């Protein structure tokens, strides 16, 4: 009945020393029934990464919509969109459906190509912006992720250290949510290399 | 909230003879337990030897009768003053009723006249325009009291030839206008006794080849 | 109660004639078969007005097809005109259960069930017993493909009688139609009151009655 | 679809030998509060018609403006506006009836009950009723709200049928109306003592009486009533 | 919106915009239709003024409307695309509502209807296009060939040609096509179509396109070499 | 340029008067009304011998009791026929009966003057509308792009009209049989046609109360042509 | 009324030509020459900027070669402003197709749509046609490398090699002479520059008067790269081919 | 309720769909085919609200057939699935959404690979080895999660599907009156008579 | 000349030529007469045939039970304007329970015609109408011109050779106005009036069309052997 918890799933993003990390689970369900364990929730438009939790039809629709908009941006601007600017485009796009909104919890992660400054942001379904220095959480286990991040996180973590922190934050949060899990992916993002790792976790 | 419908009571009766037809109704208009009028006609001459009554919500009945009267006027204009046949009138009224399918006319419609062969005809409609041709029809609040009487006394239903013990049905026969008027008067007299919304007066419109004539009889005012 | 089944001799269509408002019996002479064209029949179940109006409208649309294409409309095409129309009004509260029956050289004997829900189905037999639509007859035991026309007429008549007796909202008289190559034929109206007693005496069935 | 806020109670009327009489109290109630006194609810149209209105007062003031606008419009390019082509009671009624039924059919009604009283060109008495549903009817006596329940029974004892209208004088008819207004003051919790009365006669024309009061009231018997059964003091 | 009446009558009762549209057709590359006993062949001219052309990707002159009906044209190429698109949409619309593919006559009547509408609608000019519409009706073995023109009139033809020098190739067909005995085989029908184009084309190289439509949605376009074999055999018989 | 709805100094609409010229260039159509029925005949006029003549449709059914022959820009007629068929069926839906021939004609003529700056120009085609109804019996009407219609005992339109009309003026009487009317249409068509009249380049049709509107077979018309030739050779 | 002042932009001439289309084609014949050459292993787009100045910022300038997506580019000949209206429409259609089917638009489908828009301006609306001719260079996995052209009429055709704008007659003769089917991109680059160098109305062909682009499978493995040449890169390929 | 199952084997896609049409406590048909051929190598099975199911499938069939005629090319299953999802994703925020759940089985001739897509009435899409809609989902899934092998043949796939239907008949409370089975491979779409 | 291209253009002398051309269409039309007493109002119309096989074009149209007109000019334009009168008469009846005054029917025709003379793209009406009626102020006769000018008259005539009938009525004014409660004699005066506009042709049984409305007489049209009495 509640659109934002029919399909389930989670996203978390963190900042480190000259790096950012974004991670998600792989589950898609019809409430109690698990349908797919290959439903990735993190998309990238150039060097800007977008995670989306919530109603899965809207996750897919918004991915197709932002691919569309960032493609037209790049053709007109003659450069890839930056995290700060994409954040404003997500917000704009969500608030134009104010009274008929997409039932989603978007998360932006990426490094500004010019300033080299790590950047993360989160949004509500109507496009309010949460621009935290430390970490952003989204999905059916947001309460669990807030708990894990608030205790595990310390500032200025090296890439290989930040990986362990965000991985343990996701895995332990997902295991306390019925509608999250069935695998997980972690993106470690540096200025000019991105590593993608699939985590071994419980399939119940 | 605001309720767009009301009930003004009353009862209408249409009987078709071999070479005539009658449409009758009580002249009483009510709301709730109050009497609005003891004489407010509900059976109208619509031209081309057609008599029409829309019984139920009085507002919807007045509107529908107006639209049909208008419909007859434009038939003459658009078709070189062709007489509107009862079957054509019936089909036209169906389209009028069905137009408001999702905001219906809360009325029971009966029209009487002569068919193209000169035989008496009665047509009966539901609120949303379903219609059928019949020998007998009663509409309105007291329809349930009158229709069984008409089944028994006009169509001779559940009547058999004495001495056959149900082997042979009573022969169907065409009633005279005088016999039909008696049944109409008896039906309304009976309905007035047992229905609170029926009384005050009875107005009968008789349709023949010669035209439309009107008879009025007083009913109990309690 | 409306019944339409397919056999070697063509299509048998049998309907009752009772109309009700709640428990009130408004009519026992209602015509629940509309003769769209010499080769096309429509049965009516659900709202009396909805069925009468739109099946009469279908006859108009079928007539226009004949004019524009100099050919009889196919039962498939005629059924889909009605099915596509009701689908536009879906959720507005139209109540319609209907079977479009005809014979054409292209398709042979064909029955299509068309619903107010927008359901359109082709089948050999369709039955509507108050509020319920079935792909089987009220009896269905006697049904074999190779049946005498006059034998098949009786099954259809007997099937309406079965439902008329048990179902409170079915009754009045039975209207019979036979659909073949070169058009349909009316097989008369049979009052259930007279029919019941005759059938009982001849068949030795309805023993639970007493008379 | 709305709810009525400021409201007017009964309008009562009847036919007599030579014309028609209509009356209504001068109150505009805001629920249980008797807020506006001196509200006129009988609105004359020319010298041959009076329109009495009960129900929502904001809707009444709208209808008042439609009628004022109807007189203006009728005069336009009409040399016989004050003669053969003057507004008839029957014309004014059919217009209001049309508006009332159209407004109900758009589910946005004028929350009123209306009685049109007047005399026609040929001297025929006109008296017809219409309300928020567009329901219409005529009778030798007509009344809205509480009037229907209490006034009609009293007026129907003077004119019970059509044949009684020639036998009913203006003095007898006015007496019956004034008495009915006193009964409504006794028994309607939304009535006032102050009312307006209008006579439309085929000979003497339109007589409009304002600032009429219910008089000759019976209260003296109240002093002798103590308690609700067993109390003696 | 632009309402201006561009197709109007003249004092001699002619609609010049419709007649000038026929002039656009006259300028177009030649198209010919021939129906045999059990087939219809559509021959089309390719003007050899354009070489360095990519024949793989260049719009072909014969367009499938459905699996069983084809449309060729003479006139404005751009205009033809709009009629082809509308026809293809109507073909699927007919299948969807009637549960049967269009008859050749029905598809023709539709395209002809569109052409007519653009002769008495404000703010629009007529189509500078004539069409040959060929195919077989569903479950029928009787060949069908129809012609349409900018005015909107249409009719059925044993054989017909449209476009530049159509007067010449119609002359050929009128003396060479026998109604009592039409081309019995595919070979005979293709031969007569290639022969009719060779009266006008120039070189029998990449200038002639041939499309054979047989009953039951059997449509194939002949290759360069296949057509070249017909061109060779015709001239070797002519040398006598 | 100038308005499409412009009047001439003589008080005639330019575009209407010009359309009447287009109709004069059209193939001949003849109608004869009798007490036994109404006959409709047309010249097909194929532009080439390769054109399959039976595909030339200039006589058209509107309803079972109303036929229609056309002359002029015949493509313009398709939407008029479409409207006529829709009007005839729609009236039968609303009133459960056959539409009067005059009412159907009046409906078609209401399209005529719906042009301006609605459609961009008048229709370039005239119609002969033949039918039967119970009120006024067998009827023949001439519908013009002006919006005017006249009833006729007999009428010819198209290229050979004024020659044909003068022939109909002499030949028509109130006692004509249907067989006489058929031969008379064939006789006058054969007179005004360029090519020699046969069953392939001319087409007959009639409307009777009993059988309704029928387009004649080529085999049936062929026999009436042979019957005509013999009776003309008989004196 | 307003009829008096209407040019009637969508009528036939007595010869059955479209006045405004014919006049638009006359306009385009004065525009800088654009050439497209299709090879087995890629496509070349070469175009000539119209009489430039020494004070024109060339490195940030674009008038001839425009990107429609990652797989399709166009060379322009005519009104630059008119072209940009159509280019933005094409860019949106390409992204509409990708959103609907989740596949890059086939080259012909994009070409047909832009051509169908042009056609409309010639048949209805009473507006002037677009004064633009396009050369489309594109790759898809159905037909591989493809060259198309469209003109104000809305007609489009496919090509192995083609020219639009000024001196096309001369350009097309030179291409028809030196083009072979087994030709490679490096060869096609040389042909394109040699053709412009001979057809140009300018005294000499220099880097500051050219826009150049290649679409190569010369992208690491099984994919396609678009290269819009920088001023310094156009200068280098002019020395390599031996024109300066 | 209606059973629609899909299994993708090594070289084909098999779709099993229940043959019964029921509205309330009435069985309207026992031979219903809940499938539409979108293209020669693409098949769609649908379950949902009466009327919406057929109307949606026929609407999608017409659009895919139009594309095929216009481009003389067959849209890839990935492309057809994306088009279908987007039509459903439009309909959820429409005045009256289509209540249809579909399975799309197709053979991609370019990649020479069979593909199965599951899409719900909201426009939720996933690519799966096996899929199903409704109550029959929970059972079949777990059964297939145990038996399905990626390199299974068409014959092996049919046996596993045969097992799923048999187990569904015992375990399901409603009578779905058997299934119709259709195979999608390189050669095209065929119906398995024996089942 | 240069100022007759459309209806939106005044000439240098302040004339509207398109309107004047429309006025010409009427003069080409067949003759129709109108006259009234205090009790009755009569229309007499000469119908025109195409040829001897053809019918005689109907001239008189009923608008309501108490009102109707005769036409001269474009018949389709009479159909449009008569349909508009039918609607306005109908609106008055339904909304106000009031028979529309003849004078107010005139005012409405005038205002409808005017709009077509002041706007680009449109054209003036090409027909002239004689409206007769009986209302609450007795018998009325109106003349309509598509300029918009509507005039109340005792009698008049429009169409070809109308001047003959108009002169006769101008002499007979004092006689035919006094023909009260005698319908036959008022029609005789109308038939004798239209007779003054005939040349070569005379009034036959299928040629003559008469209509009458009065105190106790609904608007009725007489054609065929019903007018043989007056020949």
């Amino acid at each position: 009945s509640d659109p934002s918890s029919i399909n389930g799933g989670i996203v978390v993003a963190m900042t480190g020393k000259d790096c950012v990390a974004i991670a998600c689970d792989l589950r898609l369900g019809s409430q109690s029934l698990g349908v797919s364990n290959k439903f990735e929730k993190i998309f990238h438009y150039g060097h800007v990464f977008l995670g989306i939790t919530g109603l899965a039809t809207d996750v897919t629709t918004l991915n197709e919509m932002f691919r569309y908009k960032t493609n037209l941006y790049k053709l007109k601007e003659e450069r890839a969109i930056e995290p700060e600017t994409f954040t404003q485009l997500v917000s704009s796009s969500l608030y134009e459906r104010r009274f008929g909104p997409y039932f989603v919890g978007p998360v932006v992660a990426g490094i500004n190509s010019k300033s080299g400054k790590p950047f993360i942001a989160g949004f509500d379904l109507i496009g309010c912006i949460d621009e935290a220095k430390d970490f952003i959480v989204s999905g059916t286990a947001s309460d669990q992720l807030f708990g894990m991040c608030e205790s595990l996180y310390e500032p200025n973590l090296e890439p290989e250290d930040l990986f362990e922190t965000i991985s343990q934050a996701l895995l332990n949060a997902a295991d306390r949510d019925a509608l999250s899990g069935w695998g997980a992916v972690v993106y470690i993002i540096k200025k000019d290399e991105v590593v993608k790792r699939y985590l071994k976790m419980r399939q119940d | 909230q605001f309720n767009p419908y009301g009930d003004n009571g009353g009862t209408i009766l249409g009987i078709a003879g071999e070479d005539f037809a009658v449409l009758a109704g009580d002249t009483r208009n009510i709301t709730d337990y109050s009497i609005n009028s003891r004489y407010e006609p509900k059976v109208f001459d619509c031209g081309d030897n057609i008599v029409m009554s829309a019984n139920g919500f009085a507002a919807d009945g007045d509107a529908l009768v107006k639209r049909f009267k208008n419909s007859v006027k434009w038939y003459h204009f658009d078709h070189n003053d062709k007489k509107l046949s009862i079957n054509s009138a019936a089909r036209n009224i169906q389209h009028l009723l069905y137009g408001k399918r999702f905001f219906p006319y809360y009325v029971h419609t009966i029209i009487a006249g002569l068919d193209e062969d000169g035989k008496g005809a009665v047509y009966s409609f539901d609120p949303v325009g379903s219609y059928e041709r019949e020998q007998c029809r009663a509409g309105g609040a007291a329809a349930s009291l009158i229709m069984p009487f008409l089944d028994n006394q006009v169509n001779f239903k559940n009547q058999y030839e004495p001495g056959t013990n149900g082997k042979v049905k009573k022969p169907l026969k065409y009633l005279s206008v005088e016999e039909v008027i008696k049944l109409v008067r008896d039906s309304f007299t009976s309905a007035t006794e047992r229905h609170i919304q029926v009384g005050d007066g009875l107005e009968i419109l008789i349709v023949t080849k010669d035209g439309v004539r009107k008879e009025f009889y007083e009913l109990k005012r309690d | 109660t409306t019944l339409a089944f397919r056999f070697q001799g063509g299509i048998i269509v049998a309907v009752d004639s009772r109309a009700t408002a709640g428990n009130w019996v408004a009519s026992q002479t209602v015509k629940k078969v509309i003769e769209i064209n010499p080769f096309l029949l429509g049965t009516m179940a659900g709202g009396a007005a909805d069925c009468q109006f739109w099946e009469t409208w279908l006859g108009s649309q079928c007539r226009l097809h004949e004019l524009r294409e100099k050919e009889r409309i196919s039962v498939a095409a005629a059924s889909k005109i009605l099915s596509n129309l009701v689908y536009q009004y879906k959720g507005a509260g139209l109540s319609m259960g209907t079977m479009i029956c005809g014979y054409t050289r292209k398709e042979g004997p064909t029955i299509y069930y068309v619903d107010s829900d927008g359901t359109r189905l082709k089948g050999d037999i369709f039955c509507v017993v108050s509020g319920q639509t079935f792909a089987y007859g009220v009896l269905d035991s006697n049904y074999k493909w190779d049946l005498s026309v006059e034998d098949a007429l009786y099954l259809g008549k007997r099937s309406i009688l079965a439902a008329a007796h048990r179902d409170a909202y079915s009754g009045g008289s039975v209207n019979l139609y036979h659909v073949t190559e070169d058009g349909w034929i009316y097989h008369g109206n049979h009052d259930v009151g007279e029919l019941f007693w005759k059938v009982k005496e001849e068949e030795g069935s309805f023993n639970n009655v007493i008379g | 679809t709305q709810q009525p806020i400021v409201t007017g109670t009964s309008v009562i009327s009847m036919k007599y030998d030579n014309g028609v009489i209509i009356a209504a109290d001068n109150l505009g109630s805001y629920g249980s509060l008797l807020r506006f006194n001196g509200v006129e609810r009988l609105i004359p149209v020319g010298d041959n018609t009076v329109v009495g209105i009960s129900g929502d007062i904001s809707d009444m003031q709208h209808i008042e403006r439609l009628l004022k606008d109807l007189v203006t419009e009728n005069a336009y390019d009409n040399p016989l506006a004050d003669a053969e082509e003057a507004l008839e009671p029957s014309y004014i009624f059919e217009y209001l009836a049309t508006v009332m039924y159209q407004r109900r059919s758009k589910m946005n009604p004028l929350w009123n009950a209306i009685i049109v009283a007047g005399v026609q060109s040929n001297g025929d008495q006109f008296l017809r009723y219409v309300n928020l549903l567009g329901v219409t009817y005529s009778s030798p006596t007509l009344a809205t709200g509480f009037g229907a329940h209490m006034a009609n029974p009293l007026l129907r004892k003077v004119v019970d049928r059509e044949s009684d209208i020639p036998k009913t004088t203006v003095q007898v008819a006015e007496e019956a109306i004034v008495n009915a207004m006193r009964v409504l003051y006794y028994r309607d919790a939304r009535s006032s003592r102050n009312f307006s009365l209008a006579i439309i006669d085929k000979n003497t024309g339109l007589t409009f009486k304002k600032n009429l009061q219910v008089e000759n009231m019976k209260w003296d018997f109240a002093k002798d009533i103590k308690g609700y059964g067993t109390q003696k003091i | 919106g632009y309402d201006r009446a561009l197709s109007i009558f003249s004092p001699d009762g002619h609609i010049f915009q419709v007649e000038y549209a026929l002039e656009a057709v006259k300028r177009g590359t030649c198209a010919v239709g021939v129906k045999g006993k059990n087939c219809v062949v559509l021959g089309c001219e390719r003007r050899s003024t354009l070489k360095l052309q990519d024949t793989r990707i260049t719009p072909s002159k014969v367009s499938k409307i459905d699996s069983h009906v084809v449309l060729s044209f003479s006139g404005l190429n751009a205009d033809s695309r709009i009629l082809i698109e509308k026809a293809r949409v109507e073909a699927q619309s007919h299948r969807l509502t009637l549960e049967d593919p269009v008859t050749v006559e029905y598809l023709t009547r539709y395209v002809a209807g569109v052409q007519q509408r653009y002769t008495q609608s404000g703010g629009v000019r007529p189509f500078g296009v004539s069409t040959l519409i060929a195919g077989f009706d569903p479950r029928d073995d009787e060949p069908k060939l129809y012609q349409t023109e900018p005015s909107g009139i249409y009719s059925s033809w044993s054989a017909q040609t449209i476009g530049r020098n159509s007067k010449t190739v119609r002359e050929f067909l009128e003396k060479n096509y026998d109604r009592k005995e039409p081309p019995a085989t595919v070979e005979e029908c293709v031969k007569l179509t290639v022969r009719s184009l060779l009266e006008v084309v120039q070189t029998g190289a990449k200038n002639i396109e041939i499309t054979v439509v047989k009953p039951d949605s059997d449509i194939v376009a002949l290759s360069s070499e296949e057509i070249n074999q017909y061109v060779t055999q015709i001239e070797q018989e002519k040398q006598e | 340029d100038r308005g499409v709805s412009t009047f001439s100094p003589e008080g005639r609409l330019f575009q209407v008067e010009y359309s009447l010229e287009a109709i004069k260039l059209g193939s001949t159509a003849i109608g004869i009304a009798t007490k036994e029925g109404v006959v409709l005949g047309v010249e097909k006029r194929a532009t080439s011998p390769l054109l399959e003549s039976d595909s030339i449709e200039k006589i058209v059914e509107i309803d079972r009791h109303i036929g229609c022959a056309m002359s002029g820009l015949t493509a313009d007629a398709r939407s008029m026929i479409e409207h006529a068929r829709t009007a005839a069926v729609t009236h039968n839906l609303y009133y459960d009966e056959d539409i009067n021939v005059e009412s159907l004609t009046q409906s078609v003529c209401d399209l005529a003057l719906r042009f301006g700056e609605l459609m961009s120009r008048p229709f370039g085609v005239a119609l002969l509308i033949a039918g039967h109804d119970a009120d006024d019996g067998y009827q023949l009407f001439h519908a013009e792009p002006s919006g005017t219609f006249y009833r006729y005992n007999a009428k010819a339109i198209g290229s050979g009209s004024e020659g044909a009309q003068a022939e109909l003026l002499n030949e028509w009487h109130s006692s004509l049989t249907l067989k006489e009317a058929e031969l008379l249409v064939l006789k006058i068509l054969k007179q005004v046609m360029e090519e020699k009249l046969d069953e392939n380049n001319a087409q007959l049709s009639c409307i009777t109360k009993q059988d309704g509107f029928k387009i004649y077979d080529n085999e049936k018309t062929a026999e009436l042509i042979k019957e005509l030739k013999e009776k003309e050779a008989a004196e | 009324g307003s009829r008096r002042y209407d040019s009637r932009t969508t009528i036939f001439s007595p010869e059955g030509r479209l006045y405004q289309v014919e006049y638009a084609l006359e306009s385009i014949s004065h525009a800088g020459t654009a050439i497209g050459i299709m090879a087995s292993d890629g496509i070349v787009l070469a175009a000539e900027r119209k009489v430039t100045s020494t004070l024109l910022e060339q490195d940030t300038s674009t008038e001839k070669l425009y990107k429609l997506n990652d797989k399709i580019a166009v060379a322009v000949a005519g009104l630059t402003a008119d072209a940009e209206i159509l280019i933005n429409t094409a860019r949106i259609h390409a992204q509409n197709y990708l959103k609907t089917y989740n596949e890059d638009i086939p080259v012909e489908i994009l070409v047909r749509r832009l051509s169908d828009i042009k056609q409309g301006y010639t048949q209805h609306g009473g507006l002037r046609p677009f004064g633009v001719s396009f050369i489309y260079a594109g790759y898809d996995d159905r037909y591989g490398y493809q060259l198309y052209t469209s003109n104000p009429s809305g007609n489009y055709t496919g090509w192995k090699a083609i020219s639009v704008g000024a001196n096309t007659s001369a350009a097309q003769t030179l291409l028809q002479m030196d083009y072979k089917d087994d030709m490679k991109v490096d060869d096609a680059i040389e042909l394109a520059l040699k053709t412009l160098s001979k057809t140009t109305d300018s005294s000499a062909l220099t880097y500051d008067r050219l826009e150049f682009a290649t679409i190569r499978k010369g992208a690491n493995d099984g994919e396609v790269y678009q290269k819009i040449f920088k001023p310094q890169e156009i200068k280098d390929i002019l020395v390599k081919t031996g024109i300066t | 309720m209606d059973i629609i199952l899909g299994i993708r084997v090594q070289d084909s896609v098999i779709l099993a769909s229940s043959k019964a049409v029921t509205r309330g406590i009435s069985v309207l048909k026992d031979s219903d085919d809940k499938t539409r051929q979108l293209s020669p190598h693409t098949l769609m099975s649908f379950a949902g609200e009466a009327g919406d199911t057929v109307q949606f499938a026929e609407y999608i069939q017409a659009n895919i057939q139009l594309y095929s005629i216009r481009e003389d090319y067959e849209l890839s299953p990935q492309a057809v699935s994306s088009f279908v999802r987007q039509e459903l994703a439009k309909s959820i925020r429409s005045r009256r959404p289509y209540q249809v759940n579909v399975l799309i089985g197709g053979y991609d001739k370019k990649k020479n690979k069979p593909e199965l897509y599951q899409i719900d009435y909201l426009g939720t899409k996933v690519e799966l080895p096996y899929g199903a809609h409704g109550y029959s989902g929970f059972y079949t899934f777990s059964l297939l999660d145990h038996h399905y092998r990626p390199d299974m043949t068409t014959e092996e796939g049919l046996d596993l599907l045969k097992l799923c239907v048999q187990e569904l008949e015992k375990r399901m409370p409603m009578d779905f009156k058997g299934v119709i089975v259709k195979i999608v491979d390189k050669d095209g779409i065929r119906q398995v008579d024996d089942f | 000349n240069n100022y007759d291209g459309d209806t939106v253009t005044f000439s240098p002398t302040g004339r509207l030529f398109q309107v004047e051309y429309a006025l010409e269409a009427i003069k080409q039309g067949s003759v129709t007469v109108g006259l009234r007493s205090n009790t009755h109002a009569v229309l007499v119309a000469l119908k025109r045939n195409a040829d001897e096989l053809s019918s005689y074009q109907k001239k008189i149209i009923k608008c309501d039970e108490h009102m109707g007109l005769s036409l001269a000019g474009l018949a389709p334009d009479a159909r449009v304007l008569s349909n508009y009168l039918r609607q306005q008469c109908n609106y008055s009846s339904l909304v106000f329970n009031r028979k529309l005054a003849v004078e107010r029917a005139g005012h409405l025709l005038c205002d409808k015609a005017q709009k077509n003379t002041q706007s680009y793209g449109g054209r003036p009406y090409g027909v002239g109408l004689l409206i007769i009626g009986y209302d609450k102020s007795g018998a009325h006769l109106l003349e309509f011109q598509p300029s918009g000018n509507v005039t109340e008259l005792y009698g008049t005539a429009i169409g070809a050779r109308s001047q003959g009938a108009k002169t006769y009525l101008e002499r007979t004014l004092d006689t035919f106005i006094k023909i009260d409660g005698n319908p036959d004699e008022l029609i005789k005066a109308g038939v004798e009036a239209i007779s003054q506009s005939l040349r070569d042709e005379s009034l036959t049984v299928d040629n003559l069309s008469i209509a009458i409305v009065g105190k106790d007489t609904p608007f009725t049209i007489y054609d065929g052997e019903a007018v043989a009495k007056y020949i």
